[PDB]
């Protein structure tokens, strides 16, 4: 599993469903983007990011 | 009306057929923000959605709690069907009326004391968190009052958003916040926590309050009660933090503190002009104590294209200080509707002294404090034109507008980057529209006898809708 | 989803809570024109008003009965709070169902035909007559429907002209009406109903004037009439509330006036024609429809509103494909508000001057604002976003002078020429450079499906 | 007039005096494209130049074909010295002629399918090909009729898609097009097929050329503008779904190569400037078919005017004249003639005050009027919008600068013209020298001199007495 | 660049030849002295 954004392999399982095993949320250590497990994300060209972008921030 | 929390408010609505329940279990996304915007698109009325059930959470949300007149009114304590211009006037009226100190009480007597979390913290066992937007950074609380500071009356309130970073983490602009602006250098500079508050679910006149422009310095308990017309609101300190105090009827508190030299990305989030703002570098915030009410109301805030509920939070909390402003030094403007894109466009409705004074009201605005930044588009009316009734405004500039003479443009002006029309980036190319009559000594080029009312026409207002709340 | 008379269309709005009624009596001055403005000034979801009793009358009166979004959408036969776009889609889509001609009933089967006054002729004895405003030159008949036969083909039922003109009383059976407003020349009978079907009005606030066109607004759906008493090629309305048959007095030119107009001044008090009554028919216990205007908006910009912009988008369409809407509901269409799509860079100021170059447009548009495709031109508060955020004053904004212009705009100068504003408030398309490029909040997914449900939730509690 | 083929013209300018034969053997590069700018610069009756040989091609090349207001009137059939007005009337009347469909006639009779080359296809070989400019990125093709079929009714030779493209030659089966210009929704999701013709009947290079905002680019309007009389097509000799002319000289089967782009260009433009070199798309030569002694009938274009001009000036009047025409009937006349469109004159009367500045938005919203006109001068309807001294009187005593002189920014460009910035966007500017008409107030009004009776009579007797 | 080729060769006598570079499509006759403007000129940087 691999970031959406920004591609990293560095994600890390953030919580589970409180209730009952529904869904998980990730987060990429990297970029700090987070999604769930149910919802398919697609990132905008636009609004995808690089270490050269993130560097300029 | 007065509220001491959130709850009764949605009780005042759901009897007023102003909030719509969903009990069938919803899933996070985006079923609770596509239900804000069909919420805000519903037209006129426009209701809360509470969501009973949502799948993999134990508690509730409700979102568009502001998101009409209907709503603003009823917050207001006014009929729900209480014209804006009338609404803009209660507000006015309110405004400055009273210095009211809140009162302190114990926390056995805080609703949001009665649960409290304070090692295993998840953000997640409480709020119901979901993606507000199909490209936001993650899940946001988008409609939380911070509270930062020895006084408990030289408070700060303000609204953030509030992105979760993790179960215990979140996210936060403290350049946007100047009581921490200060306070972050010297804190950075020792490695020293900065303490701060995150209220959710509050009365309509707290998130109300910490929505006001800062400019206005507004933003205290005190002014809640100036606003609920000299009554007090009730007050706690906070668990942890012996200095900052929170509502007391809070359906969820956050105390938490800044993490010192701290920095990461944060966003893309929306924004008030309805587009996606940029990924930057800000603070995060830690998590200390979760302080919280039995069945905590998750209360979020849906925002797009407008208008959405943000929309609402903001128009008379411009509108009104902008018109205190231009009445102390014009008696003759009547309303000011500053309800725009946070008063890039203004509507002033004042009265024309003598020829020429309309462009004079638009000078004035242009030198305020907020308008001479903010405000690109300025349009004045005559004194009889509702300046909240668009279509009424259109009648004007369609009769009273020539724009060979009344349309006048000015570059290489004070801007905003809020703006995306601008350029250069920051920088206003203003816009005044005179769509008054003209008074003398300027020349008219056709009098006309405008259709007054006639005799008898308020008292049939009043006696029209009284029969009509038989029905 | 149709109407035979005004009484149905009446308990349409009764059922839909649209429709107040005043049981208590109420005096002629200002008691029914105050209530008319107030009405108006309501602001949203404003009820039509049913006086039951007026001091010294015998009938009752009805006013605002078009005076809301809520009131137009219940006469197409929709649902109340169907939007002011979704009323615009719907018009243009029966405006070109041209094959309806009307059904011609027999006297018996007329509702108009009940009663019949042939001799001593009393207005006041049927329509509560009243005083508008203050400065009228005395009591109006405002809402009146009035048919007569055009000269090409005088005995063709099929081309008759139906149109509303203000009436003015004169006398007990004299009335006042605006000549210039062909056979004036040569010699002249005349129609004036009262209390229609409110597509019946519709069409004849419409600049076509037909019975065939209100088949047409009707979803095909023809309406139902009957020849005049006392002139055989002339027809009026089957379910007419009141119906006036008469004629213009010749070589007779009388004050009339002053009377409000649409652009909410008074007008001037002129020498116009003079109509006698000849004969009145009309239903038991007649409901006397008449109409408040003053200052804008009144029920009289919602007569006009949407039958203007209609006309407008189709002739926009025809050459540009891009248009999605156009709101020219502003004083008979001086500002209008057109969405399109922008095909290339600059494309918004052409459609722009290909609304200038109209045979409306042309003369009455003075001010042109030009949004997207996704913005709905009816909704004033995306407009103004739309002008907040899109609009640089520099580039956008073009006023140009020594244009077609039209006296009813005071603000003219020279009188009956314009200079117009066209503001671009479109977002930047190649080869335009954009300032900075930003990614709008699209609406997320199922947005839709949630508005149904939600109105379905809200109906259920 | 009726034209079978390019050779029936060739007959009648020649026979009008309008033709230049050159015997001697000529080279390639410099010499046919400096005889092309010669012949424009003749400025009057320039003829058509006929070049018999060139050196080291077997073949013939002819140049300046519709390069003067004479060949322009021959080729409508009119007398040669008509008037550039008379000829803008003639042309309208002909546009609205009920568009015969085109004739198809069997291979065995059509000319172009004499001699067929489909295993070495070498482009040398027939055409003498040679440079246009100087700076140009090879040798060109630049009066081409292309031949393609448009998807939405594929199958119909009365909805075929006939333009003007210019061809680089970039091999012996290989040449470079504009894609992007012509095979947009139809080449994303894809060879394309197509035709290239050349040396036609002067009325299907005019037709083709006329700019494709009107939708006039098909068969059936050759049979307008003869008269009612259809012209004669076959079919392709590979692709049994396009259509070309009867008696064309050659004909060019192939197809556009997927996914291939290359550096095309530079090439020498209508504004007077060389194009920029960008990446455009190639096309596979597959089957030549040509008639016996074929002629290269090629066209020079440089600083106007030269014979490009005199192919659009009323090609792009008329259909302008029209489209206004339809809402407007007070128009008189319309003259789009300077740079394909970029500076019009409109003649109209005025029905009110202010009509002027409406008939220029009219044009400024046509399909082809919005990104081309830039300059946008309405006159009254006495005023002849041909004749440019009577124009500069116009302006001179009409056009008062302080009102109307209106300019537009934000609108509509064009890329070639130079002085767009941003590049592709135009500031607008209109100009009405019309005289004022009530509401409007007239400063002073004047009595003009009107013409003395019997006026066109005299003209009249005047050319028969100068005949002599 | 040095990646030429003869495209072609004179027909009816042997008067020229016409050469072609493979990597722009740039041509030209053998018996042309060209000179390619510095505006015209190209090199890998401007392709890309
Ligand atoms: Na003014
Ligand atoms: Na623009
Ligand atoms: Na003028
Ligand atoms: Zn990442
Ligand atoms: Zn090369």
């Amino acid at each position: 599993m691999k970031c959406h954004r920004c591609g990293s392999d560095n994600v890390r399982k953030m919580v589970d469903s409180p209730v009952g095993d529904a869904w998980e949320v990730y987060v990429c250590e990297k970029c700090c983007y987070s999604w769930r497990s149910t919802e398919n994300p697609v990132v905008m060209e636009k609004f995808k990011l690089d270490d050269n972008k993130i560097a300029n921030m | 009306k007065v509220y001491k929390d959130l709850r009764e408010f949605l009780e005042v609505l759901e009897q007023e057929g102003q909030l719509i329940r969903v009990k069938e279990e919803v899933n996070p996304e985006p079923d609770i923000a596509a239900a804000g915007r069909a919420a805000a698109n519903l037209g006129k009325n426009q209701p809360a959605v509470f969501f009973e059930k949502i799948k993999g959470y134990k508690y509730s949300v409700v979102t568009n709690v502001h998101g009409s007149w209907q709503n603003h009114a009823l917050m207001l304590g006014l009929d729900k069907n209480t014209s804006t211009k009338d609404q803009f006037y209660e507000l006015n009226r309110r405004w400055d009326k009273f210095p009211v100190p809140p009162n302190v009480v114990k926390r056995e007597a805080a609703p949001c004391k009665e649960n409290v979390i304070d090692k295993d913290i998840n953000l997640f066992e409480i709020l119901p968190l979901y993606r507000i937007n199909e490209q936001d950074g993650g899940f946001y609380i988008s409609k939380a009052s911070v509270v930062t500071a020895d006084d408990f009356n030289k408070l700060n309130v303000g609204t953030y958003r509030i992105q979760v970073k993790d179960r215990d983490r979140v996210g936060i602009q403290a350049l946007a916040m100047h009581d921490i602006a200060v306070q972050l250098e010297k804190a950075e500079a020792e490695n020293k926590p900065l303490p701060i508050a995150i209220t959710i679910g509050n009365n309509p006149l707290v998130t109300f309050m910490a929505s006001t422009p800062v400019g206005y310095n507004q933003n205290e308990y005190e002014f809640v009660g100036a606003l609920q017309d000299g009554v007090p609101m009730d007050i706690v300190k906070s668990d942890l933090y012996d200095h900052l105090y929170v509502p007391a009827g809070s359906e969820v508190v956050l105390e938490g503190h800044i993490i010192p030299r701290v920095r990461t990305v944060e966003g893309p989030f929306g924004e008030f002009p309805g587009s996606y703002s940029g990924a930057r570098l800000q603070c995060e915030v830690k998590i200390d104590r979760i302080t919280h009410r039995t069945n905590p109301i998750f209360e979020n805030l849906y925002l797009g294209i407008p208008w959405t509920e943000i929309d609402y939070l903001m128009a008379l909390n411009t509108s009104v200080p902008l018109y205190k402003q231009l009445k102390e030094t014009m008696p003759e403007v009547v309303a000011v509707n500053a309800m725009y894109t946070h008063g890039i466009g203004v509507i002033i409705s004042t009265k024309v002294r003598y020829g020429g004074y309309a462009k004079g009201v638009a000078f004035r605005l242009l030198s305020t404090p907020h308008g001479m930044p903010y405000s690109k588009i300025v349009i004045v009316v005559d004194e009889f034109v509702d300046p909240f009734n668009l279509e009424q405004v259109m009648w004007a500039l369609t009769t009273r507008v020539h724009p060979g003479k009344d349309v006048s443009i000015i570059e290489n002006c004070p801007g905003m980057p809020l703006d995306p029309s601008t350029n250069p980036p920051g920088m206003h190319t203003k816009m005044i529209i005179d769509a008054t009559t003209p008074v003398p000594p300027e020349p008219n080029p056709r009098e006309t006898q405008l259709l007054d009312p006639p005799d008898g026409t308020e008292e049939w207002e009043e006696k029209l809708k009284e029969l009509l709340k038989n029905q």
